[PDB]
């Protein structure tokens, strides 16, 4: 359906940002997205194409990182299994942009094994300034 | 030339069908409800296309293991009275001694009881006040203490009109044409061993270490490694545990941990250091065939996730073990003594990631020891910067379809198409 | 590393015309691995086409996709006023996932 | 005796002498209904093949010569390279897209032989 | 001489198959779900071997009665709040007036109610403090007061390709060859009458008293006695019971005993004394054909066990009766008036001996009378010193397969084998 | 008319005139699935016998004379004392341990006659 | 009414859904029918109804 992200952030250089992504804004939901789908994290700085940051697995929340973000990105799932989180540390002014979570079968669903970010969510604007 | 109808031609197509179980104290996998077993016919000149990554038998086996698990757990005790405040002290921080008020078989009476809980199964509320870990989100069902978790070999048989083709190519990478094919009635005995990062008690490769990926150039794909010789692993929960029964309702018994008798010690697993290093050299040699001879092969530990996938997670004896494998994957490969891996124990398990369900594993009386065979690995390759001469491999897993893909890779279900037509010089008189 | 190139960065058209958008890859794509995405400022991104030729669920029949090898096209049969957005191709089959630069449509 | 599907790599002429071996093998709680409705599917898949054989006038037969002439628009290979070179799997891949029209031809031919032997038995 | 194939020959073999029900206000045995009934073909020159002691129809009937019983108890009220402390006085020892606190439909409100309980249903905790008898071990479910326990005759029909052979030999001892065979598709109406020590409302033997053991020289084997004429037995619970409905939850009603209107009296059964003595003489005469004419035949009372088997246990009107039959089996036999047998009533029943399950029978309003036919016995012989001239027989039972064996002894299931091969002078052209 | 299995005590020759009576009777919640999968049992037990008759060239027949010769290694009783003294139950208990090889011989003979008739239909 | 839904945790894994606040005005739920369209349809029903009565 849709994906629900947290609010826009203003941060200092050298700090960390933490973004949430939910498939249901009900806190006591039983949605079972994030146990069925992979969740991609994708940023877009102004004047640039989208850049892929990482993906988190439905399987036991195993993350695949991009190599240029591996030393300062953490991808987490909630212990209630109903929200996923991005944590970007050591922020710089080129980390500013709109951050998206996207939902993907990712070649893993048993009939057809397709690949599509079919449900995107929102976008959290992240500004890094001093 | 007239057309001629033949019935019973040896023709098949690819198919998906329901397979049934055969199997040669009750169990989680209800093999007592399966069929008795009985066979193998070689098919000369037959080259058959296999794909272990798009195999519907793997998906059916996954659905069957999950359905047998939650069918084994319906009639057992719901631990909804155990969602109370606990007053917990330390036993000596890894174990808590927790006291609580419990219902009895009389609705108007209470009971002050205690139990030993692991730290991984309790969260504090802000001696201190705790509660069980999945108590706000989940209904917890206690596993039934006479029901065994020990994996029993099951066989998957095709119904009538369907066949199971078996690849006998001993160096088969799981995708493509196989030229050595047989027809079987069912598969070999496949033990549903639930495990992460290390394949346990499986079948070995015939000649060499096998490296199998769906696409070895796609680093998001898992790499299944099949060993040719096993590495035995010895695990123990050394604490002498006492189980205590608490009557919590009419006909309802919660099973607590009573006293530890003797020393408090850590659960651990032991691998032979030289045997593990030999197997890692064989894995590196088979792994250099896809990445270059001058590639540095690095083994690092797990990249993240839930505790099931950051550890070697397994069940044996009825306890659920979560073992740090940093001692196993810590090495760089250029062109008597034991490795001792510490393990933690959980009792509140959520194996299939069901939202709002959890299982309480009841405590096992006595000391647990366990001798298994590491027969394979699940690995993940890090994404490289494409100017790199180093490939880093980390222990993967978490998808149990890769555990059962490592036993069903050689198998295939086909549908027999017995009706053929062909030109002949016949004519109906 | 696979780099995707989208050939005209801005493309101008009138409502009701047929438009070709092109994606050029540096090598040999699998064609189950190429998708198209509609980005417009202030709106949720949307999957348009996956698997080089498959329409999404909420995608009208005016969009289709074709291609093979390193050449991929997204064609709109009749341009509507809501089809005036940036369109990105992206490639699966290895991490990092890479996007394609983008072709923005503006009206005449 | 090669066994069930043992002649699948054999030539079509050599595999036509093993048709009983494939023919007799076509008929015979989480595990409970998985065992159950597989049986109903096997019975239905058997009975529609037997209905097709009865419709074409081939019931009770494993080899059944007919009256429909072989159109050369289906396959133009001669008999020596069909019955001594191809296997049945290769042949099924060759004539897979001409099958339903052959089935309709057999269905009309047998109904005409039925009406003709009905009219001939009235004399 | 050539082989000729025949299809449809009258050939059978012994077989086990699932039989289905037919039957000519809902009941515990769901005969409304059975098919309607409809046919008896005599088979000349056929001698067929029967064994009433290894009959699979008896085992299927047992499994079916237990499954129907626990199917009709699933939708009914679980008496989990009834497991509380009771404060009990005497109604006058045998009846307790017990007062307790009970849940209401509002979760925050309690209710002081009372009920009359039998003494066999309560156990005291050390007016006095009591609780129900199976509250610590069992979940108790209240039997649904619109559901009838009255035995409806059911018929067991064989599926297609199976037949039921029926022995018509009127002096058949249930094992060996029967030379008067018929074929039916289903049995006569068999009433599933659950009783011990005495067979009630059954079929009579045709000419004489029948004595049937699996082996009359093995004293661990029960002796089924079939009467040829019935002995009628008249039982009553003379108390005028008052039923009272208590709302114990949303939509949940407990059924209590309210007042007794009039006198407090004992439940009892009456047998005609002369009729019982004449029947016991006929049993003794048929019993001397296996143990000698000069044998002293003794009838004593039950050797021990649970109350169901030390008494004649039955169900009439919905109440469960446990009658002392010491006045029926008290006699020694050398070569208007009634016997009055006192009965106790239970309301908490564990009929099939399931661990952790019990049933609460709700009280029946009014006065209960039932007139039944004793149509047989289940006896047990005592082991003797082998130099003894006395055989003591005691009332037995407890295995309900002996109840249903006394109606299914003449029946048999066979599988029709229709395909035969023979030699003739034919030849296929 | 005796009814279903009425000729079970009759001689084999006398019982062979009642084969339709046994033949037509072979096909037709706790009490729910008991009624259900009994029907699947009856259907597959019927279809296996019909498949056996089909692969012997005996489909649609109740009596079917074959080409397989009667081995005296099976039974050496003469024709008068089989069809006028024995019943079918006694005969079944006599030749119960030769049945599978008689069945294999019938299955050999019918496939041989099938391809022989196919070969002489090409003339 | 602009309804607010509120989740209450009433047991382990169990959520009751309550109504929270109304945001804005309290108004009555209602249905609208076109008056002329309904009258014309009732005339057609009356005309088909006079054939039986
Ligand atoms: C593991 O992962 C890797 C990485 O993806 C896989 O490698 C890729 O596999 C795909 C499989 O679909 C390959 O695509 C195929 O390419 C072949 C060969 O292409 C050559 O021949 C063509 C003639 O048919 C020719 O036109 C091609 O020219 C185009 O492509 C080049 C780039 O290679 C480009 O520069 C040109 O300008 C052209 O655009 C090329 O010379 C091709 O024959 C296939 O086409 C068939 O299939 C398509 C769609 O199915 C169909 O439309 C066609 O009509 C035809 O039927 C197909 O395109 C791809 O080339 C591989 N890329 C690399 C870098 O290796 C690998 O397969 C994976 N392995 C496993 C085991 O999964
Ligand atoms: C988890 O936490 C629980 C607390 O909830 C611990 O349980 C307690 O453990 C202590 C110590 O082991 C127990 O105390 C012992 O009780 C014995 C029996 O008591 C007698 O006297 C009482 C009245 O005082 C009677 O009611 C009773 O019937 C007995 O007759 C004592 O004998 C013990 O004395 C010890 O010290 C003397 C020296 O002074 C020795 O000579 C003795 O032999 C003996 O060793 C002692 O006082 C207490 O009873 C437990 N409570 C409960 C509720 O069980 C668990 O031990 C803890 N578990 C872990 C693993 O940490
Ligand atoms: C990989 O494969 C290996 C080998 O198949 C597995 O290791 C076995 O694991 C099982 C646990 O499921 C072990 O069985 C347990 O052994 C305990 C001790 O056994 C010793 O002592 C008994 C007598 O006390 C001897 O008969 C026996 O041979 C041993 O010498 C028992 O106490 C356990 O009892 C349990 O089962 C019984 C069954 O009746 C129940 O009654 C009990 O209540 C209790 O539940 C049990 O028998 C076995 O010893 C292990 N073998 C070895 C060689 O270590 C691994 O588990 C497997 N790995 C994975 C991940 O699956
Ligand atoms: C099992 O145990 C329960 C106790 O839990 C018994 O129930 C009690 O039984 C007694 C005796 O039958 C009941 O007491 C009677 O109450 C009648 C009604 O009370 C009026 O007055 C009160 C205020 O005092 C009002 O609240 C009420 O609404 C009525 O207006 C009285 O009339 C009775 O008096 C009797 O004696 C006089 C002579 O003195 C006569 O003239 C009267 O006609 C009458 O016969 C008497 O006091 C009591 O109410 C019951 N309690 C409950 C909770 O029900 C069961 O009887 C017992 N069952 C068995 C089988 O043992
Ligand atoms: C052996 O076989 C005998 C004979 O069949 C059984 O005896 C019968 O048992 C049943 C149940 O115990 C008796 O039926 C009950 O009779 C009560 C009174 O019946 C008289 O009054 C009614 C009018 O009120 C007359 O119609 C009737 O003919 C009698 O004269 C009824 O109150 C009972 O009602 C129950 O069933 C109805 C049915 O709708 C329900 O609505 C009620 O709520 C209630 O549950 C019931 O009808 C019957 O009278 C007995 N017959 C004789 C001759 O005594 C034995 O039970 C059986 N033995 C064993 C061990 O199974
Ligand atoms: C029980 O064990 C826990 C775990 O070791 C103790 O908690 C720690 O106590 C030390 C003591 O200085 C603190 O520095 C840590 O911050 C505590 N850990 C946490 C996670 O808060 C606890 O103190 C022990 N209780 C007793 C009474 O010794
Ligand atoms: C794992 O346990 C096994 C026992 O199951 C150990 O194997 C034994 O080792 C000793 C000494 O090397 C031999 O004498 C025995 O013959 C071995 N077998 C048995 C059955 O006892 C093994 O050493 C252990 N491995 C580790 C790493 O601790
Ligand atoms: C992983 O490997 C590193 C490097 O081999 C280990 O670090 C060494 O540990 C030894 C033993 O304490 C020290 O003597 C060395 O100084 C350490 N550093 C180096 C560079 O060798 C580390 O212990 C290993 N970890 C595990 C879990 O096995
Ligand atoms: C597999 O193929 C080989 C190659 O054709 C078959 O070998 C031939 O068998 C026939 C028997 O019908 C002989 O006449 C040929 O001379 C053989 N040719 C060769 C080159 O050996 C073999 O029979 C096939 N196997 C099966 C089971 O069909
Ligand atoms: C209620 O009835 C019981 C059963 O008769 C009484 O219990 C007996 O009382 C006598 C009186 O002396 C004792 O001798 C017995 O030992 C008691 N029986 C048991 C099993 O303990 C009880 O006294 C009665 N209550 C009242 C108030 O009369
Ligand atoms: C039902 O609950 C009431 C409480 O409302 C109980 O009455 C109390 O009994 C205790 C003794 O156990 C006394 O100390 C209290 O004074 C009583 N009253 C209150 C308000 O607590 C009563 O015992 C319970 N049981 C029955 C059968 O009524
Ligand atoms: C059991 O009850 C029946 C009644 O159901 C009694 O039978 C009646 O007895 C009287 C007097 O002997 C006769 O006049 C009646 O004709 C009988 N039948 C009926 C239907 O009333 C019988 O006497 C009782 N038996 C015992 C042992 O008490
Ligand atoms: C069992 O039989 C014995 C012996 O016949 C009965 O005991 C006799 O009872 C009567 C009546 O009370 C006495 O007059 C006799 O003195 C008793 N003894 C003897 C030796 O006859 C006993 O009553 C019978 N029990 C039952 C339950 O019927
Ligand atoms: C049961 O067996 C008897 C004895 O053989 C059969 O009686 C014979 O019936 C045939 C009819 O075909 C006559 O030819 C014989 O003369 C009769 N013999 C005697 C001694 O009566 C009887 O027919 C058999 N019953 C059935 C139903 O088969
Ligand atoms: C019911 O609502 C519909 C809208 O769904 C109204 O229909 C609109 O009416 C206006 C004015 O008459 C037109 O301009 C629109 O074209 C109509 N359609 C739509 C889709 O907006 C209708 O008036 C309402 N009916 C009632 C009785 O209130
Ligand atoms: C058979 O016909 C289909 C038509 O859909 C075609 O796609 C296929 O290529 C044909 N096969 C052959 C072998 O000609
Ligand atoms: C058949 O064999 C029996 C038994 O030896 C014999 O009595 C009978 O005469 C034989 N019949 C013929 C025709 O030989
Ligand atoms: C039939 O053959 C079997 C072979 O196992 C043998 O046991 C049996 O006795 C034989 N029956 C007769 C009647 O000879």
């Amino acid at each position: 359906g849709r994906l629900f992200q947290s609010g826009a952030e203003v941060k200092r250089p050298g700090a960390s940002v933490r973004i949430s992504c939910r498939a249901d804004d009900d806190p006591y939901t039983d949605d079972d997205t994030f146990t069925k789908y992979w969740t991609h994290w994708i940023r877009q700085a102004p004047g640039q194409r989208p850049e892929w940051l990482g993906v988190i697995s439905p399987h036991f929340a195993r993350p695949i990182y991009s190599y240029k973000f591996r030393d300062r990105l953490t991808l987490t799932r909630d212990s209630s299994l109903t929200a996923v989180y991005l944590e970007l540390k050591g922020l710089q002014p080129d980390d500013s942009g709109i951050y998206f979570c996207a939902r993907d079968p990712f070649g893993d669903r048993a009939p057809h094994y397709n690949y599509h970010m079919d449900v995107w969510g929102g976008g959290t604007a992240v500004i890094v300034s001093s | 030339l007239w057309v001629t109808v033949y019935y019973g031609v040896p023709v098949w197509k690819d198919a998906e069908t329901t397979l049934f179980c055969a199997s040669d104290k009750h169990n989680v996998w209800a093999t007592h409800a399966c069929v008795p077993t009985d066979q193998e016919i070689h098919l000369e000149n037959v080259t058959e296309e296999f794909n272990m990554w798009k195999n519907n038998m793997v998906e059916q086996m996954h659905t069957d293991i999950i359905s047998l698990w939650d069918q084994s757990l319906k009639p057992c005790v719901k631990l909804t009275p155990l969602c109370v405040t606990l007053q917990c002290t330390n036993v000596t921080g890894e174990l808590k001694n927790c006291s609580f008020n419990m219902t009895t078989e009389l609705r108007d009476k209470k009971q002050k009881v205690y139990s030993l809980f692991y730290r991984l199964d309790v969260v504090q509320i802000n001696n201190k006040e705790y509660r069980l870990i999945n108590c706000n989100t989940s209904a917890i069902t206690q596993a039934c203490p006479k029901v065994s978790f020990e994996p029993i070999p099951i066989h998957y048989c095709a119904p009538a009109g369907f066949a199971i083709l078996k690849c006998k190519d001993k160096k088969f990478n799981g995708t493509g044409p196989c030229p050595s094919v047989s027809t079987v009635q069912c598969t070999h005995g496949i033990k549903p061993v639930v495990s992460t990062q290390l394949l346990l008690n499986g079948s070995l490769a015939e000649e060499e270490v096998m490296i199998r990926s769906e696409n070895i150039t796609n680093n998001a794909k898992n790499i299944l490694v099949q060993f040719n010789t096993p590495v035995q692993i010895n695990c123990t929960r050394p604490n002498n545990n006492t189980r205590k029964s608490i009557r919590i309702g009419p006909g309802q018994a919660f099973y607590a941990t009573g006293d530890i008798i003797g020393d408090i010690r850590q659960a651990h697993c032991n691998v032979s250091k030289a045997t593990w290093n030999e197997t890692l050299g064989k894995v590196v040699k088979q792994l250099r065939k896809h990445f270059g001879n001058n590639t540095i092969i690095r083994f690092a530990n797990s990249s993240g996730g839930d505790l099931e996938v950051t550890t070697h997670s397994f069940n044996c004896g009825g306890e659920f073990f979560y073992c740090n494998t940093s001692g196993l994957f810590n090495s760089t490969w250029i062109s008597n003594d034991s490795i001792t891996l510490p393990c933690r124990i959980k009792q509140i398990i959520n194996m299939w990631q069901r939202i709002g369900q959890a299982m309480y594993a009841p405590p096992i009386q006595g000391v647990i020891r366990c001798v298994s065979n590491i027969t394979g690995l699940i690995l993940t390759r890090d994404g490289g910067s494409t100017n790199s001469t180093t490939e880093t491999f980390r222990p993967g897993g978490g998808d149990m379809r890769d555990n059962w893909r490592s036993e069903l890779y050689k198998y295939k279900v086909v549908k027999i198409e017995p009706l053929g037509v062909a030109p002949t010089r016949c004519k109906r008189r | 590393e696979v780099v995707l190139t989208q050939s005209p960065a801005i493309l101008s058209v009138s409502p009701g015309d047929r438009v070709i958008l092109s994606c050029r890859a540096s090598q040999g794509l699998d064609s189950s691995h190429l998708a198209w995405y509609r980005f417009k400022r202030g709106q949720i991104p949307t999957l348009v086409i996956f698997g080089t030729s498959n329409r999404a669920r909420g995608t009208p029949d005016r969009f289709s996709g074709s291609g093979s090898g390193a050449d991929f096209t997204l064609t709109i049969s009749r341009v509507e006023p809501e089809d005036f957005a940036t369109y990105y191709c992206q490639r699966y089959g290895g991490t990092p996932i890479t996007f394609g630069g983008g072709t923005t449509l503006d009206k005449k | 005796f090669l066994g069930f599907l043992g002649a699948a790599g054999s030539t079509m002429g050599a595999a036509s002498m093993t048709l009983t071996v494939q023919a007799r093998n076509l008929l015979s709680t989480v595990w409970g209904i998985k065992q159950l409705q597989a049986r109903v599917l096997a019975v239905e898949r058997y009975l529609r093949d037997q209905q097709l054989l009865g419709i074409w006038g081939c019931s009770g037969k494993l080899i059944c010569c007919t009256n429909v002439p072989w159109n050369s628009s289906w396959s133009n290979r001669n008999l020596s390279e069909i019955w001594d070179n191809m296997t049945w799997l290769q042949w099924d891949k060759e004539i897979s897209n001409y099958t339903q029209i052959i089935y309709g031809l057999l269905e009309e031919s047998q109904n005409q032989q039925e009406k003709n032997e009905q009219d001939l038995l009235a004399l």
